[PDB]
């Protein structure tokens, strides 16, 4: 029961001029909702935004259709369409039916690459480089589970969309069994079909089986775990002739077998003590060591489908995989060691925490022949500190000798009393070389440096029924704001009124460098967090 | 006696209820309880044993940094888990766990990235479980 109009809202943007929102709420059933919203845009046209929410036994979900008939600005991707129709379709679903059935949908499709640049939606932003289209249905009980999936992506560049691989379909299966004698056993399996739009690119069917036997020895203090794993993979790669006769392309093989055994031994111990002058507090000292061995296997005859360099933080030090997917299994012959100290107080609250770890390589990690070689090459650390009941601090850093010392680092401090008072400082750094290594096809600093971003966010009451929010993010190398948000709120017996300004980097001018910004200043009534969660860098509460 | 000794949940044996008993999070929690020598039984009805109730969990993903051209640089995955510890001796002690991960985005390798995300999520779930078990200490005291 609510089927009326909703109080309108308005705004003024640097790209669409004056904008006017007039929402209408339907209320079809206790478990069905709809919203139809004319959205006038001075310079662009009249948009219609439809949102349909449902709640059923297979799960809860939301569908959405945005439709703008006659765009008077857009022209085309090709530079020439004129009077084109802008549209967006969204479907999200999540649910566990009858405890054993599992359904998940994350589908987004737009009419053109420049949609989110020009139009505002809850299902996208100017930071997005593509749209995700994923369907997932699976069964699961205590002993095993299986999952069928369709994974496809709409990349907002011709090149990206053309060469973007799809998983269609993907089958993931897991079988578990404890107490198989002294061991715990686990078998994982996968069957996938990778295809892409570009006819030149190879298609592939990949099958993978991976049994794992585990000997876990646990205690009140410390624990050790021995693990034997078998990685078995078969590839059926269909390779077009045009691909094989390229002067720059790798010689792929039609049928590929890869079988690699993996040995891992991982141990951890927990010392502790009552601190001396400070009585009641406890300091814990937790050493951890892991040896990993995987033999080398040349995999140049396998193409890349779903495989990228995984990003390692302090935890990732003890991860047995370097890459994602299954197209590259690096040889391993290394020891990862780490030390974790904790501090508990009177009430057994973890108040301080610090971890430092490292990886020592006995031999080079390889995946092929396409080649600062051994020793302690990777370092990583993180830290957390509960300064008081309302103030928190945490941060982390990563080093790789092969990429020139420091690669990643970040720190964030946050104060918060209730949900009216909040302050947050943060800094993020990423070396150029790290970006060039971890995510290629977006390399060294050709105008694209590493990351060095300082950020502040706040929400504070200032008068009797007044409230102000702010958010400033600054790029220190380019010496310019990345994002900025200033806001006021007014309260009375009723609820709240919100007024806000926002200026963000939204594009790039190719000639004579410089970045393209956009302005927004608007009003709604229908706050605080709702305004904090609106920019390209929305507020996420730390801790 | 002053310097380092080896020890460190006192009390064992509990009930385990969850909104998603066959979900991956519940599996991680079971693995972790099992690693800490906690016997997970089927009793209910005649409680007089502490219980661990997983109310629910939510996942989040936002952009935390951008490049000069406005495109996303680093993305952050967030896992929230809400739990409750019911001890028959006294009242209920609520628990909450938040886990964070960060990775660079790459529109030219979207599928790969999705894969990466899944891995991350897995790890995060595991980490959550760990904290939960450790937080049982806070419940004890
Ligand atoms: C392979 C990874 C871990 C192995 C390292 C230690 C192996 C020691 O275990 C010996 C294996 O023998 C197990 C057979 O035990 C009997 C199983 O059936 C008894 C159940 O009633
Ligand atoms: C110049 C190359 C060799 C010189 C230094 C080699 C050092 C090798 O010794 C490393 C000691 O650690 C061995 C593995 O650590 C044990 C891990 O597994 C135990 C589980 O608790
Ligand atoms: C088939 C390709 C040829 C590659 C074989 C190279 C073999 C070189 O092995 C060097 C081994 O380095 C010694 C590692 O030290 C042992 C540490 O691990 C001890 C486990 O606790
Ligand atoms: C509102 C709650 C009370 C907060 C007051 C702080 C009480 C003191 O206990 C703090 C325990 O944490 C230890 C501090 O951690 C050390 C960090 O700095 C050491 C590194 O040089
Ligand atoms: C306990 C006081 C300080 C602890 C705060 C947490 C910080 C831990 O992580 C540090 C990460 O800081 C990033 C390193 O700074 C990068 C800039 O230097 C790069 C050189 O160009």
């Amino acid at each position: 029961s609510m089927s009326g109009f909703l109080i309108p809202n308005a705004k003024f943007t640097s790209n669409n001029g004056f904008e006017f929102l007039l929402p209408y709420y339907w209320n079809i059933a206790p478990n069905f909702d709809a919203t139809i919203t004319p959205h006038y845009m001075e310079r662009r046209g009249l948009q219609w935004q439809n949102e349909f929410r449902y709640l059923l036994a297979p799960g809860s979900g939301t569908m959405a259709l945005d439709w703008l008939p006659n765009d008077r600005i857009y022209t085309g991707p090709d530079g020439t369409d004129k009077n084109a129709t802008r549209w967006l379709y969204y479907w999200g679903h999540s649910g566990v039916m009858d405890q054993v059935w599992r359904f998940n949908i994350n589908y987004t499709r737009v009419s053109d690459p420049a949609y989110f640049t020009d139009l505002t939606s809850q299902y996208g932003s100017t930071t997005d480089g593509y749209a995700t289209q994923i369907f997932t249905a699976g069964y699961a009980n205590e002993n095993w589970n299986a999952t069928l999936s369709s994974k496809q992506f709409q990349v907002f560049t011709a090149a990206g969309n053309s060469n973007a691989y799809r998983a269609q379909p993907q089958l993931d299966m897991n079988y578990y069994k404890n107490d198989v004698g002294p061991f715990d056993m686990h078998v994982y399996g996968q069957a996938a079909k990778f295809t892409s739009v570009n006819p030149t690119n190879p298609e592939a069917s990949r099958f993978h089986i991976e049994p794992t036997v585990n000997l876990p020895l646990s205690n009140s203090w410390g624990s050790i775990n021995t693990e034997a794993k078998l990685l078995a993979t078969h590839y059926q790669q269909d390779i077009p002739a045009s691909f094989a006769d390229n002067a720059s392309n790798p010689k792929l093989k039609d049928s590929v077998n890869r079988v690699l055994p993996q040995f891992k031994v991982d141990g951890k111990v927990v010392f502790d003590r009552s601190m001396d002058w400070a009585t009641g507090f406890t300091q814990t000292l937790e050493p951890r060591a892991q040896y990993l061995y995987v033999p080398y296997r040349n995999q140049d005859d396998i193409y890349i489908y779903d495989t990228t360099l995984m990003q390692s933080d302090y935890s990732g030090l003890f991860r047995d995989r370097t890459y994602s997917g299954l197209d590259r299994i690096a040889s391993a012959n290394q020891v990862s060691t780490g030390l974790t100290s904790r501090i508990y107080d009177d009430a057994r609250v973890e108040r301080f925490n610090v971890s430092v770890g490292q990886i020592y390589y006995f031999s080079r990690s390889r995946t092929g022949n396409t080649e600062n070689a051994t020793g302690s090459l990777v370092w990583a650390g993180d830290t957390f500190w509960r300064i008081n009941d309302q103030l928190g601090l945490k941060g982390g850093a990563q080093y790789d000798t092969r990429l020139g010392s420091l690669t990643l680092g970040n720190a964030i401090m946050e104060y918060r009393k209730d949900a009216d008072r909040m302050i947050q400082l943060n800094y993020r750094y990423a070396s150029p070389k790290y970006i060039q290594a971890a995510v290629p096809k977006v390399y060294n600093p050709d105008y694209q440096q590493g990351i060095s971003q300082v950020g502040t966010t706040a929400s504070w009451p200032i008068a009797d029924r007044w409230a102000i929010v702010g958010a400033y993010y600054y790029d220190t190398k380019a010496k310019q704001p990345a994002s900025q948000l200033v806001g006021l709120q007014y309260n009375t017996c009723c609820w709240a009124v919100n007024l806000g300004y926002e200026r963000k980097i939204t594009g790039w001018n190719a000639q004579g460098q410089t970045s393209k910004y956009d302005n927004k200043i608007g009003f709604n009534i229908e706050g605080t967090a709702q305004m904090l969660n609106s920019g390209i860098l929305p507020y996420q509460s730390a801790f | 006696f002053n310097l380092r000794g080896t020890t460190q949940t006192e009390l064992q044996k509990l009930l385990l209820e969850s909104s998603d008993p066959y979900g991956p999070l519940a599996r991680s929690i079971r693995q972790q309880l099992r690693l800490n020598n906690v016997t997970i039984v089927d009793d209910a009805m005649r409680k007089d044993i502490p219980t661990l109730r997983i109310i629910g969990s939510s996942e989040s993903q936002e952009t935390v940094s951008i490049f000069r051209n406005g495109v996303a640089a680093e993305n952050q995955l967030v896992l929230h888990v809400q739990a409750q510890v019911l001890i028959p001796g006294h009242d209920i002690y609520p628990l909450q766990v938040n886990v964070f991960r960060t990775f660079f985005d790459n529109p030219l390798t979207a599928l790969a990235k999705e894969a990466e995300a899944e891995v991350l999520r897995q790890e995060m779930r595991e980490q959550a479980a760990q904290q939960l078990v450790r937080q049982l200490l806070t419940v004890h005291a």
